[PDB]
C-alpha cells in the first residue's frame, strides 16, 4: 500500500480541534485522530470510507 | 496539559464556542452581531454559542446562533497562516448581558512584555480554560521560529514552556487590558520549551474589521 498510509496522523500547528481519519498500520484499520486544522499530511481523510479505500490495501 | 486554570464561571463573557457538530474553534464577540476568529477554523456551516462554561451541559445561560456570513482575510494563507484572521456575521443580533458581552479592539499596539489573558477550551473539551501569559518581544518569537514569523503575528508565553494554548483554543481571545490583542493561531507543539503560542496580531486589522462590518 502507499507509503503515507504508514506515517503517524499529524496534528499539525495549527491548533483547531477537527477529528480526522487516518489508516493505523499496526492495526490495519482507520482511526480518528486530532487535526489542527492545517498543513494535512495524506494520511487524513473526511471519512472512513476514504481512508479504507485509499489505504485499505 | 495547558497549564492554565479553569476560568472562574462567565468571567470572560466575549468568549465563544464555535460548533459544527461539536466544539473546534473559539472565537471573540466584538459587537452584538459579528464575531472574530482565525481563519482556519473556517467551515461553510457553523453555530456560534455564547455564555457557555461547561460546553457539555445544558447550562441555562446560553445563546446559539448560526454564522450568517463568513469572511476570511483576503490575504490568508494556509501554509504561512499569514493574515489568520476571519469575520463571523451572526445571524441576528445577540442579547448582551453580564454572561454576553463584547471586548473591544485595540486602540494601538500592546508593547512586548504586556500581560494577557488567554481562554479556550482547548484542555475531551469541557471547561472553559485561562491562562496569563506575557506578549513575548519580537526577536525572541523570531529566534524560537526561525524565518516563520511574519509583522501580523505575536508571540505569548514562556520560552521555557509549561504554559501554552493548544488544540481547541484556535480563533480564541488574548486580551490585554481590556482589548483584544491577538487571535490563537498556531505553534509548534503545546508548551513546549524555546516554541511558545503564535498569535495573530490584532491591532494591524481595526480598520480592515471596521470597514467589512460597515460594509456587511
Ligand atoms: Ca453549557
Amino acid at each position: 500500500r502507499p507509503d503515507f498510509c504508514l506515517e503517524p496522523p499529524y496534528t499539525g500547528p495549527c491548533k483547531a480541534r477537527i477529528i480526522r481519519y487516518f489508516y493505523n498500520a499496526k492495526a490495519g484499520l482507520c482511526q480518528t485522530f486530532v487535526y489542527g486544522g492545517c498543513r494535512a499530511k495524506r494520511n487524513n481523510f473526511k471519512s472512513a470510507e476514504d481512508c479504507m479505500r485509499t489505504c485499505g490495501g | 496539559d495547558k497549564g492554565g486554570y479553569t476560568c472562574q464561571e462567565n468571567s470572560v463573557p466575549y468568549q465563544v464556542s464555535l460548533n459544527s457538530g461539536y466544539h473546534f474553534c473559539g472565537g471573540s464577540l466584538i459587537n452584538d452581531q459579528w464575531v472574530v476568529s482565525a481563519a482556519h477554523c473556517y467551515k461553510s456551516r457553523i453555530q456560534v454559542r455564547l455564555g457557555e462554561h461547561n460546553i457539555n451541559v445544558l447550562e441555562g445561560n446560553e445563546q446559539f446562533v448560526n454564522a450568517a456570513k463568513i469572511i476570511k482575510h483576503p490575504n490568508f494563507d494556509r501554509k504561512t497562516l499569514n493574515n489568520d484572521i476571519m469575520l463571523i456575521k451572526l445571524s441576528s443580533p445577540v442579547k448582551l448581558n453580564a454572561r454576553v458581552a463584547t471586548v473591544a479592539l485595540p486602540s494601538s499596539c500592546a508593547p512586548a512584555g504586556t500581560q494577557c489573558l488567554i481562554s479556550g477550551w482547548g484542555n475531551e473539551p469541557d471547561l472553559l480554560k485561562c491562562l496569563d501569559a506575557p506578549l513575548l518581544p519580537q526577536a525572541d518569537c523570531e529566534a524560537s521560529y526561525p524565518g516563520k514569523i511574519t509583522d501580523n503575528m505575536v508571540c505569548v508565553g514562556f520560552l521555557e514552556g509549561g504554559k501554552d494554548s493548544c488544540q481547541g483554543d484556535s480563533g480564541g481571545p488574548v486580551v490585554c487590558n481590556g482589548e483584544l490583542q491577538g487571535i490563537v493561531s498556531w505553534g509548534y507543539g503545546c508548551a513546549l520549551p524555546d516554541n511558545p503560542g503564535v498569535y495573530t496580531k490584532v491591532c494591524n486589522y481595526v480598520d480592515w474589521i471596521q470597514d467589512t462590518i460597515a460594509a456587511n
